[PDB]
């Protein structure tokens, strides 16, 4: 796979490029399953709810 | 039999027409295990950090 | 200092050296040990012993001349040395043997006779002949399934399946003209020698081209031949080097000598600008060590080879040795470097201009066959000051950073790890 040797070349990931895209994925990955859980959820949620009270 | 004579391994070896084949696919996975792993070991931690942070019923506002 | 040849028919290489008492002439072949094949491995060798057989040799001692012979992996040299007065007579012996004797020498009392003889000599050589064995194995593990992984000497059991007529076919194949070249060294004139060659005519399977092969690679692998009963462990560790007429051939060898060579009975020895021995002196991990930059056709092998009785630390030794290997990449200093330049010169110097001309023309012979010319010792020179720290860290980082590696020992060697952990060692953690 040449898609690897054009950003680190041979040479494996280091510990600061882990660590960075860690910090990363952690924002990432929580907002794509929030997402995928509330749509899923849809209209049981209580923010379905809510906007059919009017109080 | 002679020890010059180095046995088979054909079935094992790639056809070396991409040297850094193997190399490429083993870097990816050890740099993807060390991404998901540093991810984990970072939640972990606060979640055990932020169970020592002022509990719910705790919060009142006099 | 000069360094002249010229084609006619045949292509004639000569260095003259007035200074010299001797002269030798030989003819060097384009094909050796790595040109056979897995089952005719070791005819060269066997031609070698023939060509200095009791027969042929004692006709040469009649006439004053001296015979010698050397099989490598991409020629082969049959050299004979003589007074300078009689540079015709080995001409003469040459020529007798390859043409006139060349069914003379292949008597089935002569060949029995010599395959006796080198069976006796490959049997001896792997019985006892530890580093040269293991490094025989370094190339044959380092290169295998391919030409470079044939051994010189030849194996027993391809050896004592051959006869009479393979050592024909190879003849047939390899020791034509396009193939050759006739060397001359010791003190005779270039134009002295060319005009008793260019005297004879007569062609000889002239046009005749030798076979093909595939090319020679590199495979990251390991043989070890444990044998506990053996008083010590031999070792030998390599990467893939640089091939003759590359652009860092010399780069390479002046890299080996940083590391150099060492010997830990020898007082002066153990004193040299060399970093590792700070390490490898404490508990005495080696008894000795040395580099190399193995250089042949297509390929070669930049490593280094050791031998310790200290069979509980055999790890401490090759850790320490490739952690000093990872600085080349990094931090090698300006006077390891210039160091190296100086003592490079030095071996370079010596090698090129010994006491003995049979030295020369096989150095002679094995250049001008792959390159078709010889590089002057002060053109040498040129290129080995010219190197800087930049280069030797560019070449490093290139053959011995987080690179495959080549392992083969003998001895104790329960104590060597396994291959991924010395594998690993070819670099370093880093942020």
């Amino acid at each position: 796979s040449s898609l690897y040797k054009t950003f680190f070349k041979r040479n494996a990931v280091f510990v600061g490029t882990i660590f960075a895209g860690a910090f990363v994925f952690q924002t990432v990955f929580d907002t794509a399953i929030t997402s995928w859980y509330e749509n899923h959820n849809k209209g049981k949620l209580w923010k379905d709810v809510k906007a059919r009270i009017a109080a | 039999k002679s020890t010059y004579r180095t046995p088979n391994f054909d079935d094992v070896l790639k056809e070396n027409n991409d040297a850094d084949k193997g190399r490429s696919y083993a870097y990816f996975m050890v740099g993807a295990m060390g991404l998901l792993s540093s991810a984990g070991a970072k939640s972990t931690v606060e979640t055990f950090i932020s169970s020592m942070t002022a509990t719910a019923d705790v919060l009142a506002m006099a | 200092a000069e360094v002249t040849q010229l084609s006619n028919g045949i292509v004639v290489a000569t260095e003259h050296n007035p200074s010299a008492h001797t002269a030798s002439v030989g003819v060097v072949f384009g094909s050796g040990a790595a040109n056979e094949n897995p089952y005719n491995n070791g005819v060269s060798n066997l031609w070698k012993n023939i060509f200095l057989s009791k027969e042929n040799s004692a006709v040469a001692a009649k006439e004053g001349l001296a015979l010698s012979s050397n099989i490598s992996r991409d020629f082969q040299s049959y050299i004979v040395s003589s007074l300078p007065g009689s540079t015709d007579k080995s001409l003469d012996f040459l020529n007798q043997s390859f043409i006139q004797q060349k069914a003379n020498l292949l008597s089935s009392s002569n060949f029995e006779a010599t395959k006796k003889s080198v069976l006796k000599q490959v049997q001896d050589f792997e019985d006892n002949d530890h580093p040269n064995r293991v490094l025989e194995h370094l190339h044959s593990t380092a290169f295998q399934n391919t030409p470079l992984s044939l051994p010189t000497r030849g194996t027993l059991e391809s050896l004592e399946n051959l006869v009479v007529a393979d050592l024909e076919s190879f003849a047939n194949n390899h020791f034509l003209n396009s193939n050759a070249v006739v060397v001359g060294t010791g003190n005779i004139k270039h134009e002295d020698l060319v005009n008793s060659i260019e005297s004879k005519n007569l062609s000889l399977q002239t046009g005749t081209k030798p076979v093909l092969k595939k090319k020679a690679a590199f495979l990251g692998s390991e043989v070890r031949l444990r044998d506990d009963t053996l008083p010590k462990a031999w070792i030998s560790l390599a990467v893939e080097g640089e091939p003759v007429n590359s652009p860092n051939y010399f780069v390479a060898k002046l890299a080996a000598q940083i590391f150099g060579s060492y010997n830990a009975f020898e007082p002066a020895s153990r004193l040299q600008g060399i970093k590792l021995l700070d390490n490898i002196q404490e508990y005495q991990l080696c008894d000795n060590f040395n580099h190399f930059s193995l250089s042949y056709k297509d390929s070669g092998l930049w490593g280094f080879s050791t031998a310790t009785r200290n069979v509980t630390m055999i790890d401490d030794l090759i850790h320490f040795t490739l952690k000093q290997w990872n600085r080349l990449t990094i931090s090698v200093t300006d006077t390891e470097v210039e160091r190296a330049k100086s003592l490079l010169k030095l071996q370079l110097g010596q090698l090129y201009e010994s006491g003995n001309p049979v030295n020369d023309a096989n150095l002679l012979g094995a250049e001008v066959l792959i390159k078709g010319s010889k590089l002057s010792l002060g053109e040498a020179f040129k290129k080995i000051d010219a190197i800087t720290v930049k280069d030797v860290k560019a070449w490093a980082g290139k053959r011995l950073w987080d690179q495959d590696i080549a392992i083969a020992g003998t001895g104790q060697i329960e104590g060597l790890l396994d291959y991924m952990r010395i594998r690993s060692d070819m670099s370093m953690m880093r942020w």
